[PDB]
């Protein structure tokens, strides 16, 4: 899959840790 | 003949005493720090209290000052691991070099800014503070640091617009004093500065911060992260995007101390932790 979808999921997981 | 040997004995008792004071200062606390606006290379003619023990520096170096030897010389160290204490030329000493040169020739930037003893960490990016993407990504980093550096760290929220530190002016000046105070014990200081979204906003202050750029490389990624937070947050997509673009246009080596462009939190956290552990060693010699 693309580099962009990968980055996105990285940062979505990053954000969930702050929840 | 035997009075030339009296002159030498005078010089070296003076050197022995300065040396003794230098040995004692090794375990004294740090009184304050300076950021250098000029360079200095020690030279025989400067008359160092202990020859061989002057501290040379470039512009924008940091010095920890322990105490005063006399009006020409302080005692302290360059903030760099391996660097132990020596003699730092006072602002009087450096100005008198110029002045001496000028008074003989006829026959305004201070050399130092006083700065927090530990440079405070300010996070900027990926976009605007006060919206969820930026607030949550930074919060995750603050949470990491509070755990990794337990015992060695102060984290504090600064709500005052300290960019106005080049009613409010009272609150701002108070927050600057409090930051200096937190740093005096040589713990890592980390600011959650609500108003600071760009490195230029702290340029004229004397906080001399470690600026950390939390960078999302791709604007399309940020666009999708913002939308992932829903309509309320997606409503303000535009302000968030330009705020992000402005950071990306900053010249990096001039604007930032650390750039975290890793898309995984653990990697960003460990990059930052490496930097701060190196800063800890620089600010905490085994001497
Ligand atoms: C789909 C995918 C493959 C490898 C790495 C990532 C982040 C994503
Ligand atoms: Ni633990």
């Amino acid at each position: 899959c693309s580099p962009l979808e990968c980055d996105l999921k990285g940062y979505l997981d990053w954000i969930t840790q702050a929840e | 003949s035997s009075l030339e040997e009296d002159r030498e004995a005078v010089r070296r008792e003076a050197e022995r005493q300065a040396q003794a004071q230098l040995e004692k200062a090794k375990t004294k606390p740090v009184a304050f720090a300076v950021r250098t606006n000029v360079r200095y290379s020690a030279a025989q003619e400067d008359d160092v209290p202990v020859p061989g023990m002057a501290i040379s520096f470039e512009a924008k170096d940091f010095l920890h000052v322990k105490e005063k030897f006399n009006n020409d010389w302080w005692i302290g160290r360059l903030v760099k691991e391996g660097c132990e204490i020596g003699f730092i030329p006072s602002p009087v000493k450096l100005e008198n070099m110029r002045l001496q040169h000028e008074q003989r020739a006829k026959q305004h930037t201070p050399p130092y800014d006083v700065v927090p003893s530990m440079r405070p960490v300010v996070l900027v990016g990926p976009s605007l503070k006060g919206y969820e993407v930026t607030d949550m990504m930074q919060k995750a980093l603050f949470d990491f640091l509070k755990h990794r550096f337990e015992g060695r760290i102060s984290i504090t929220r600064v709500t005052a617009d300290i960019s106005l530190a080049k009613s409010s002016l009272a609150e701002v000046q108070s927050e600057i004093e409090r930051i200096f105070e937190l740093a005096r014990t040589l713990q890592l200081v980390v600011l959650d500065a609500d108003t600071i979204n760009h490195p230029a906003q702290l340029s004229k202050t004397s906080l001399a911060p470690i600026i950390v750029y939390v960078k999302i490389s791709s604007p399309k990624v940020l666009q999708r992260l913002i939308k992932s937070r829903g309509k309320s947050q997606a409503k303000h997509l535009n302000v968030q995007m330009v705020a992000a673009d402005k950071l990306a246009q900053c010249p990096p080596q001039e604007s930032f101390d650390v750039i975290l462009d890793e898309n995984q939190l653990e990697d960003a956290c460990e990059h930052l932790a490496d930097y701060l552990e190196a800063y800890w060693k620089a600010t905490h010699p085994p001497s």
